[PDB]
RNA sequence: CCGAAGCUUCGGCUUCGGCAGGAGAGGUA
């Protein structure tokens, strides 16, 4: 995500998050 | 005893050849000096004339001195005194 | 193509029913191929004959003791199952025991019927010191492998026959162990070594080449679908 | 030695040097974990040796005052409803106000469901107060690791002895022929490839117009035409093998930003240090007795497990007191047969 | 002072050594292993180190 | 000439020549330059480290062929084998989560909701309740999948070709034995793990030597694997000789090995001819301490059973 | 035996394959052999295997903290690049397989060969010099194998009943060869009890002297077993005259019949037997299901109210606190001591949930590796957790690893993983000191004489009576009274004597002197010895690496100080004297 | 009571390249260890075919690049590692590979001599654009088991030419399963099914041919007692 | 001591050619 063009990764997370790294 | 068959350099069994000697310290100079002794019969017999004794037991094929040695302490066909 | 290193197979005898065989230059993993195959067939796989069922008068309801006897019937039991017996006729037979006075009674006073031999005459079986009686029938077959008690729901066929487990099986115990040697410049090659002991009736040469005539034709199924299939050739002795 | 290895040596804050400490002069209260090192400063990755504890790496999220100190982000609460506004903070002004929980449970509107959670006081105390008094809470779970501590799937289930091995040797894998990004992530692996920047990615939007195993050229919407060559076989400081692939088509659309071609150790601009096997635990006959390993050969067979290493030799041609040294094929020395691989 | 000034504090052993013009008799295990000789203990002590061995009379008679 | 050094090769993939007359920068007093690259291709061996991301960590003690590794019911022969005995002692049950998670991905799922989304799979999103074989999937690092999920997940992988399952809701398979034959009595926890090849390969660290060359001031074996050294006899090594009571060992180590020069040669001369070993001479580096010493205005001397001390010089 | 490289030993052994070369006629002069030899043709490698029959190698392991850090073997042929070393000899070289390296020597004349043959040969150090213990032991993964096999599970396949009314007994088998059969069929277990006629295993001294009495000619002399399988297929491993065990085998068991053996028979045999032993663990533990998955863990039952019950009491604490009643230090000393019992409680709630054939279990009860607090720590809870400082810290850590702690609960136990890993590399260097510093002052001791004829000697305890008139056996009796030469002889009562001057003390001394009512003993020490230099052997008394008196000549004053040396590093400090 | 039925072999046929043999009936106890030594042999000692050497044009290593194709040498050299082939002659042969312009080059442009086939038409090679063109000269040899690269300096050859590692096993997959008949009356025997999968250069009926003409031979050097 | 080249009676003789210390940083057991 965030990236234009990258691999489908399906992740378990659940809490979100409102900064980015 | 009852063991089986020692091989290799594990052989003659060495709970015998402590029972021969006063200590294992004795031991190794008794072969070591024994060992000498053949090497010296071997590379002085193709050249002149020496002093020393040959193998007193039956050889192998390419054996080393000290296996010789060791086998004829536990044969029971050498003797020494000690300083 | 070409083994290029033909194996060979030497024996070493230790006992007149004890041997060692050892196979070698195997060529890499082959020797796991063979041993365990080779253990099975010849365990599991040669022909005997052996006592399958015995009838012992004065013992019915409940079997603990035997009024005439020394022993108890577990123990006959056991002495009766250590008998080495080479029956000729598939049907089973019947032979019997009657040994009377004080004394001992061993595996020689069996009487048995003609096509049937006993290969340890001097076998202790009980001792007889009660002034007693001993009368016991025996029934003996022939396969192969060992075969455990078969509990027969006759009900009429018999009342006081006990079934016994029978070991058919000539060869008694067999074990196989692999280790390595080197030919030319490559070591982690194969050696198979084998440890057979056998019952008196056969030899432990004779069961190794019995063992490896059943194998051939087992194998010789697989090579009945293609005549000329390009293996491995060994080459002539 | 990889691009992982690389981005962590610049990552990394040494207690040493003309002005600090001594490996032998140091004792044994310099090397702890302090409650202030909390966002700022990774407990787990440190050397192993001699050096435990004077070598350290940055957090994820930290960042650096313009006097020296090193910040770490907030985000604010008021009437026991987490707001979205971000403020930064030192060590020494965050002692003075209670902070929550990364993992606090957080309703729809943002009022937390446990009446009480489990803070941080002045001193890094730990208390269970209830969720009324708070005035701070965390950014993200990850707020307090490394970038290659945050690369370990199921961290929490694992030792801090085990997983401090686990972060160290990341960075001593080798560049493989192929690669092959792993079946179990974190998600950290995108962002720790294209920040190393052992890639190549686009700095404008364009179509591709011709592909070839060492460049690119694209194309860009105002007229512009660029091109991207790439290092086919490089050797790095460590002998290992740097080599770039391209892994777009002839007709594709690019926006800026896309990962154009791979790298050493990436696989689709993901990082890829090893490959994914098929596992039994057991023991088998006492080979792998001790931490020994068995392996099949089906690995040799198929090249999954094969790198290439690269070595420089040089010589120098130089003048002398008596002559010059000259660099020729003619040397009446040595035979006819050792000089048959040299050219004119 | 060879096996005290290869311990510690070798110039302040040296130096007292010398003002005293001391003698070493080289009796210990570290001198011999310095000044590469057979150490005093195992088979280097004087009753092992001098065996004397030969074939029995018997032995050397049948062959 | 430049020659390869001991143990290399490889072929020649590149050659970078610099001149003095072609405007090109050079150090002063030289003339030309050159630099060769050498490249090789390394398999897996025995003794090459392996790793994974939870801590393990090892080398490899044996390679086997495919035959002779457990195999599952259809024929898939195992790839690696770890130990039991080294995972609970150490509290790193992230490997075996690890494994359960990478079954489940490889294989794939599927999660029924006929009558409602089960109770277990409330909290999983919709896109993680169907996957395709050879999926990838991400778990945070503080906040991933539970045990209740991976639990439920393992009970509900894709068949293979046939429609067999081979790995049960435990995640453990019963495996046949590939050197016997007979299937294993109990069965066997299998999986997917990622491993990392380290940089501690065997080829860059055996060596050997016999004889080779020696120092200047102290004519001891030079040190190192790049200049052909010999290996250090320290004092913890020493002291281990003296308490076995090995005399004639730890002598022979110490003159005829290191230091003994004229002792040196005789004993490569008696080696190839086949005769009896020298008696050792005295080392050099006991020179060399004196020699030291008389620099510093100490009268050091070495005396005799009747004082008139010896020379120790040789030269006679 | 140890494997060696083809590489490795072809430079090794550069002169001996030269000569043999040479003698050979597979060359001219000394400078063919060498180019051949160097150039590896294929000539060079059949030689190099009649060159190295026979001649020892030295191998060594970096720290040498003792003496069994450096033995010798007999090389042979591997193919590879890596040194192959047998798994008995790891306890005495602390080697594990996980990048360590260790280096190679070669002797060279006759003395060197027979000093590495006689005096250091592997298969002659087995008892280790400072306790008289043995090194060379099954561990690990042999002690998983051999304690699957001696074990009896009740109600198996083909067990034996005791069968009547209708047929007979339905389990007694006439030999193991048949027993054997029987298993490869399926109908019997190894681990089920059964009836078997045994003929070449000497049976157990009850036993013997009940049915035979006078003597047991056990070459062919059967009686009857009540045992298993797996019992009959250990006791064949060891010697033919060692009497039956029927027992299952916990590592203890199995160190106790080693020192048995070591003392009372020839060293070849115990080297003969070790490495058959090994081989029986190695194969049974393959197959015996231990493995670990996520279902081989289990939880207590009842976690949740066993910890608020204990939550409740810390929360009245807290309110006593709040009220002024109690001070920060009462508060923290009393939060500590509350949370204290719940960590039992939940350890024995879930040691009472574990069945006894869990993987989990029976890896820690049989001795092989582990303890039960990592156990507890696994599946239970972590608990208590110290600050830097060194103090608890009053909240505990509520989640065990197979839940996964949170961020706050992990930061807060890396603050003592912390200090062990720092404190043992300071521990290493402190240790190295004290060691090089014993060496130095004890170096001068030396045995040089046999006997010093002297009278004096120290008193032993050896053991205390109590009010109602029986004995407690000294609890440390094994490294003060065990192994000395007494200096008077011991009289009781006014009446004979039972050992006599000059003999040392085994257990059947002690036994002697225990059954006869005597405490204080006086033995010879080497203290008061009258020798001018060095001491003599009858006050050192016995050598624990061979078990016979001490040889003239041997160096007692560095295996004391390796001895006290070598456990340094597993001395951790009491966490102010 | 000894049974006299002797053992069968019939085959049922799946696919292709698959087959199932039933064995029966078999001794108590048999069925396993027959099945793992037809396994063994299978999957280890099957003659086949493949490809030593390559030679491209322009090239002297393999670790470089063709001008215009989107594949270092190494990539299709791996690639190549998959092709399937057939021999029938005991020495080398040689073929052919020539492209050029734009397009994708596949197995099936491979132009092989008479007694060699390609079974694998369909598969991956390169990929080319409007500037490049390949040429490449494969040697097929026949063997058994895998062997790795010959280097050049120890056979006398040219700098151009470039060792490949071969694979002549051309057997895929092999598996077993054993159905026991233990009911009472001590009359029981055993039934075996074997699954052969091969890789299209070898039918299925034929590898099981060629292990058993080995096993056969094998085991006659103990039957020589008599 | 090694190499090249001559004499060589086969033991060897002769000509020419040739060297290896410190400081700092990181890592493995
Ligand atoms: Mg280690
Ligand atoms: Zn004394």
């Amino acid at each position: 995500n965030s990236v234009p063009g990258a691999p489908n990764r399906v992740s378990f997370a659940k809490l979100r998050e409102p900064l980015e790294v | 005893g009852g063991y089986d068959t020692p091989l290799g350099i594990t052989n003659p069994p060495i709970d015998e050849l402590l029972d021969r000697v006063s200590s294992k310290y004795a031991l190794v100079i008794y072969a070591a000096k024994r060992a000498r002794q053949i090497n010296d019969y071997y590379n002085q017999l193709g050249e002149g004339i020496l002093e020393y004794v040959g193998p007193l037991v039956e050889p192998g094929l390419q054996e080393k001195p000290l296996s010789i040695a060791l086998r004829e302490i536990h044969a029971d066909l050498l003797e020494h005194t000690e300083g | 193509m070409l083994i290029s290193q033909r194996p060979t197979l030497s024996e070493d005898v230790l006992t007149d029913n004890r041997s060692q065989f050892v196979i070698e230059p195997l060529e890499p993993g082959f020797g796991y191929t063979l041993g365990n195959s080779l253990r099975r067939t010849l365990l599991s796989s040669i022909p005997g004959a052996a006592v399958t069922s015995i009838r012992i008068d004065g013992v019915l309801h409940e079997f603990t003791t035997v009024p005439g006897v020394k022993e108890d019937v577990t123990e006959i039991i056991l002495n009766l199952k250590s008998l080495v017996v080479s029956s000729e006729e598939d049907e089973p037979v019947t032979m019997y025991l009657r040994k009377q006075g004080p004394g001992e009674v061993t595996a020689g006073d069996i009487v048995p019927p003609a096509g049937v031999t006993v290969h340890n005459p001097g076998m202790h079986i009980a001792t007889l010191n009660d002034k007693g009686k001993l009368e016991v029938e025996l029934v003996v077959e022939r396969g192969r492998g060992y075969v455990p008690a078969v509990q027969n729901r006759a009900s009429g066929a018999e009342i006081g026959r006990i079934p016994v487990d029978s070991i058919y099986s000539p060869v008694l115990k067999v074990t196989y162990k692999v280790d390595a040697t080197r030919v030319e410049q490559r070591t982690d090659f194969d050696k198979l070594i084998l440890d057979v002991e056998t019952k008196n009736s056969i030899s432990p040469r004779d069961a190794l080449a019995s063992a490896g005539k059943t194998l051939v034709e087992l194998f010789g199924l697989a090579r009945e679908l293609n005549v000329e299939a390009e293996g491995i050739e060994i080459g002539p002795s | 030695n990889n691009p992982l290895s690389g981005l962590t040596h610049k990552r990394r804050l040494s207690a040493l040097g003309p002005g600090g400490l001594s490996r032998e002069r140091a004792g044994l209260e310099v090397r702890d974990v302090h409650p202030s090192h909390y966002g700022r400063m990774c407990p787990i990755e440190t050397p192993e040796g001699p050096n435990i504890g004077l070598i350290g790496s940055l957090s994820v999220y930290a960042r650096v005052n313009p006097f020296g100190f090193i910040e770490t982000p907030y985000r604010k609460v008021v009437d026991g409803v987490v707001s979205d506004e971000i403020v930064y903070l030192t060590a020494d002004e965050e002692d003075r106000h209670v902070v929550a929980q990364a993992n606090s449970p957080i309703d729809a509107d943002g009022r937390f469901v446990e009446p009480r959670v489990l803070v941080r006081r002045k001193a890094g105390e730990v208390e269970y107060v209830p969720s009324s008094e708070v005035d701070y809470m965390d950014v993200s779970p990850r707020q307090m690791v490394s970038v290659a501590t945050a690369m370990i799937p199921f961290l929490e289930h694992d030792d801090a002895n085990r997983a401090l091995m686990g972060a160290n040797m990341q960075r001593q894998a080798v560049p493989l022929v192929r690669s092959e990004a792993p079946l179990v992530g974190t998600g950290m692996e995108l962002r720790a490839a294209i920040d190393a920047g052992d890639v190549v990615v686009a700095e404008e939007s364009g179509v591709i117009e011709e592909v070839s195993a060492d460049y690119i050229t694209v194309m860009h919407d105002n007229g512009t035409r660029r091109t991207y060559r790439m290092r086919k076989f490089a050797r790095s400081n460590h002998g290992t093998c740097a080599n770039q692939c391209p892994i777009v088509d002839a007709g594709d659309r690019v926006e800026a930003g896309q990962v154009i071609a791979d790298g050493p150790c990436t696989d689709d601009g993901e990082m890829a240090l090893g490959k994914n096997l098929l596992v039994a635990i057991m023991p088998w006959e006492g080979h792998n007795y001790e931490d020994a390993i068995i392996l099949s050969n089906r690995l040799v067979e198929e090249d999954v497990l094969t790198s290439i290493h690269i070595e420089e030799h040089e010589i120098d041609a130089r003048d002398t007191k008596l002559g010059a040294e000259e660099i020729t094929r003619d040397i009446p020395n040595i035979s006819d047969e050792v000089l048959a691989d040299l050219d004119e | 002072w060879l096996s005290a000034a290869s311990f510690q504090e070798t110039t302040r052993v040296l130096t007292d050594a010398a003002i005293n013009c001391r003698s070493d008799k080289l009796n210990g295990l570290k001198e011999n292993v310095i000044i590469g000789k057979l150490i005093p203990a195992g088979t280097g002590i004087n009753r092992y180190r001098n065996i004397a061995v030969q074939p029995t009379e018997e032995a050397r008679a049948a062959a | 000439s430049l020659k390869v050094p001991h143990g290399e090769s490889g072929k020649v993939i590149g050659i970078r020549v610099f001149s003095r007359e072609d405007e090109d920068e050079l150090p002063a007093g030289v003339n030309e330059l050159v630099r060769v690259y050498v490249a090789q291709k390394r398999k897996i061996s025995d003794g090459d480290k392996l790793a994974g991301r939870h801590g393990n960590k090892g080398v490899i003690g044996k390679i086997l062929p495919v035959e002779d590794m457990p195999f599952l019911a259809d024929g898939t022969p195992v790839d690696i084998i770890l130990n039991t005995h080294g995972v609970p002692r150490r509290m790193n049950i992230g490997q075996i989560l690890e494994t359960h998670l990478g079954w489940c991905a490889h294989s794939g799922w599927k999660v029924d909701a006929a009558k409602g989304v089960p109770d277990w799979a409330a909290r999983l999103p919709d896109e993680l309740l169907e996957a395709q074989p050879n999926a990838i999937v991400s778990t945070p690092v503080f906040d991933g999948a539970q045990e209740a999920e991976l639990q439920g997940l393992l009970s509900c992988t894709l068949p293979n070709r046939d429609g067999d399952v081979l790995v049960d809701a435990d995640g453990k398979a019963m495996l046949f034995d590939g050197r016997s034959g007979e299937p294993f009595p109990y069965p066997v926890t299998v999986g997917y793990m990622y491993i990392m090849k380290l940089h501690h390969l065997v080829d860059d660290k055996i060596h050997a030597r016999s004889t080779g060359p020696y120092s200047m001031i102290t004519q001891q074996p030079l040190g190192g694997k790049a200049q052909f050294g010999g290996q250090r006899f320290g004092e913890m090594e020493c002291w281990a000789m003296q308490a076995y009571g090995a005399a004639y060992t730890l002598q022979e180590l110490l003159t005829i090995k290191s230091d003994d020069t004229v002792g040196r040669v005789k004993v490569y001369e008696a080696i190839v001819k086949g005769e009896n070993i020298p008696e050792p001479g005295i080392p050099e580096s006991f020179k060399v301490l004196l020699k030291e010493l008389q620099s510093l205005c100490l009268n050091v001397e070495v005396l005799s059973s009747d004082g008139a001390a010896i020379e120790l010089r040789e030269g006679e | 035996q140890c494997g060696l490289p083809k590489l490795m030993a072809l430079e090794l052994f550069k002169p001996f394959v030269m000569k043999r070369l040479v003698d050979l006629n597979h060359a001219q002069n000394i400078k063919s052999a060498k180019r051949m030899v160097e150039r590896q043709r294929p000539q060079v490698w059949d030689v190099l295997e009649e060159v190295i029959a026979e001649h020892p190698v030295l191998l060594n392991r970096a720290p040498t903290l003792h003496r069994l850090g450096i033995q010798a073997f007999e090389p042979m042929l591997v193919e590879g690049k890596a040194i192959q070393l047998h798994p008995l000899v790891c306890e005495a070289f602390n080697a594990d397989f996980d990048g360590d390296q260790m280096a190679v020597h070669l002797p060279l004349s006759a003395e060197a060969q027979a000093e590495a043959r006689i005096l250091m040969l592997s298969s002659n150090n087995i008892l280790s010099p400072a306790s008289g213990r043995p090194l060379a032991m099954p561990r690990l993964d042999m002690v998983t194998g051999l304690y699957y096999l001696t074990t009896e599970v009740p109600g198996d396949t083909g067990e034996y009943q005791p069968a009547s009314g209708d047929h007979p007994e339905t389990g007694v088998y006439s030999s193991p060869a048949e027993a054997i059969m029987a298993a490869d069929r399926g109908v019997l277990s190894v681990r089920a009890k059964i009836k078997v006629r045994l003929t070449q295993l000497r049976p157990p001294v009850e036993i013997e002297a009940e049915l035979f009495g006078h003597s047991g000619w056990q070459p062919g002399d059967a009686w009857m077993a009540e045992t298993t399988l797996g019992r009959v297929m250990f006791n064949e491993l060891l010697p033919l005259g060692y009497p039956f065990v029927n027992k299952q085998m916990h590592k203890k068991v199995q160190a106790a019949i080693i020192n048995d053996l070591a003392e009372r028979y020839p060293m070849i045999v115990v080297a003969q037997t070790v490495d058959k032993l090994k081989d029986a663990g190695f194969y049974w533990a393959t197959r015996s299901g231990v493995t670990v998955s996520m279902a081989d863990v289990l939880v207590p039952p009842r976690k949740k109210e066993i910890l608020d019950h204990y939550e409740e009491r810390a929360d009245k604490v807290e309110k006593q606190f709040q009220r002024g009643a109690l001070n920060h230090d009462e508060r923290n000393e009393a939060l500590v001591e509350i949370w204290k019992e719940a960590t039992d409680e939940v350890g024995q709630a879930l040691r009472e949930h574990y069945p006894d054939d869990n993987p989990i279990i029976t890896i820690v009860d049989s001795g092989a590796t582990g303890n039960f607090t990592q156990t507890r720590t696994l599946a239970g809870m972590k608990g208590l957790v110290t600050n830097p400082k060194g103090e608890f810290i009053p909240r505990p850590v509520k989640s065990s690893f197979r839940e996964g702690l949170t961020v706050l609960e992990y930061f807060i136990n890396t603050h003592g993983a912390r200090k062990g890993l720092a404190d043992t590399a300071l521990r290493t260097a402190d240790s190295g000191y004290l060691t090089r510093r014993l060496v130095d002052v004890s170096q001068d001791v030396i045995v040089r004489e046999h006997d010093c004829q002297t009278e004096r000697g120290i008193v032993v305890e050896l053991a205390e009576r109590a009010p109602d008139g029986t004995l407690i056996r000294d609890p440390y009796i094994e490294t003060s009274a065990y192994a000395r030469t007494l200096g008077t002889d011991a009289v009781d009562e006014a009446g004979n004597v039972i050992v006599e001057r000059g003999q040392d003390l085994g257990d059947p001394e002690i036994d002697a002197l225990l059954a006869a009512g005597i405490t204080q003993v006086k033995v010879r020490s080497v203290l008061t010895c009258a020798t001018s230099t060095g001491v003599c052997a009858t006050c050192y008394g016995r050598s624990m690496a061979t078990g016979k008196l001490v040889d003239i000549g041997e160096a007692v004053g560095i295996v004391a100080a390796q001895s006290i040396g070598e456990p340094g590093t597993q001395l951790t400090m009491r966490t102010d004297i």
